[PDB]
């Protein structure tokens, strides 16, 4: 299902954002030759790829180019050279955490709350397509309407051999904050490192797009959770939602709750909202010629 | 139907704790 495509077919126009992992430009391509066009995002990634990087980025593009679900981005094609670059069904309304920043007011409980089991939604399914999505937080998760959130995709996700439970990234820059922490502490990632930052993405939007561990250095992020440290309680949140996150971020993963799991609770609160979410204001928000 | 916090005119703290929580603060151990 991989499309594979020449450089010739897509055109990025306008940079749209850009980190120091990849940058992402907009992003219209056209098929060959074929009628006209579809905007997509185009996503070039940075480092420098080793050749079982590449493999891994490839293995998990076969998985992200496949995908059924409505809450995570598909692939549409990749476009091999001396550079990566991932095609995406182009999202306008964008980067979900910058979303509720500004939305803040108008941002009702209701949504919070789906969001949380779209989210979940998306995140349970790439478990079931052996994949670990290695980078899981707000500002990658977007909006198509803002009832209807996908979880996108940056390169990061690696696909889980079939008789394999574990993952050992290499090195270099990772998102430490979001990370569980063997995640931090061992390079080690899989479901449950995964569902540590779904704690951290869950508390980002019950905080409106707070900053996580706000003032405290990654350089012992690694500590504050040995000493028994996690995110405060968001003010929105009865305790019933906020101990949901904070079973997350437990330190043995194999009894952080499971996705699966994950979308029931959420699920159920879903149809009850303002019972856990109490938001102040809530329950308003040629041819013719002269 | 509402336990939410009690902050004091809204802040949060940069973390709150579960020490001595076995299950979250991580024998060292050392």
């Amino acid at each position: 299902l991989l499309r594979i495509l020449k450089e010739t077919e897509f055109k990025k126009i306008k940079v749209l954002g850009s980190g120091a992992f990849g940058t992402v430009y907009k992003g219209l391509w056209i098929p060959e030759g074929e009628k006209v066009k579809i905007p997509v995002a185009i996503k070039e990634l940075r480092e420098a790829t080793s050749p079982k990087a590449n493999k891994e980025i490839l293995d998990e593009a076969y998985v992200m180019a496949s995908v059924d679900n409505p809450h995570v981005c598909r692939l549409l094609g990749i476009c091999l050279t001396s550079t990566v670059q991932l095609i995406m069904q182009l999202m306008p309304f964008g980067c979900l955490l910058d979303y509720v920043r500004e939305h803040k007011d108008n941002i009702g409980s209701q949504y919070l709350l789906n969001w949380c089991v779209q989210i979940a939604k998306g995140m349970n399914y790439l478990e079931d397509r052996r994949l670990v999505h290695r980078d899981l937080a707000a500002r990658n998760v977007l909006v198509k309407t803002p009832q209807h959130v996908k979880i996108t995709d940056f390169g990061r996700a690696k696909l889980l051999g079939a008789e394999e439970k574990e993952y050992h990234a290499e090195g270099g820059k990772v998102p430490i904050k979001w990370m569980a922490l063997e995640s931090i502490l061992h390079r080690i990632y899989t479901h449950q490192s995964d569902v540590w930052s779904y704690g951290v993405t869950v508390w980002e939007l019950m905080t409106f797009g707070s900053k996580p561990y706000d003032g405290i250095p990654a350089s012992e992020i690694s500590s504050i959770l040995e000493k028994g440290e996690r995110l405060p309680q968001p003010p929105i949140c009865t305790i019933d939602v906020y101990m949901i996150m904070v079973k997350c971020w437990m330190i043995d993963a194999d009894s952080r709750p499971k996705f699966r799991e994950l979308i029931i609770e959420f699920s159920k609160m879903a149809r009850d909202p303002q019972r856990y979410l109490v938001i102040q204001g809530d329950e308003r928000m040629e041819y013719l010629i002269p | 139907p509402k336990s939410l916090p009690s902050y004091l005119n809204g802040v949060m703290p940069p973390t709150q704790s579960f020490a001595p929580d076995p299950k979250y603060v991580s024998s060292k151990a050392l």
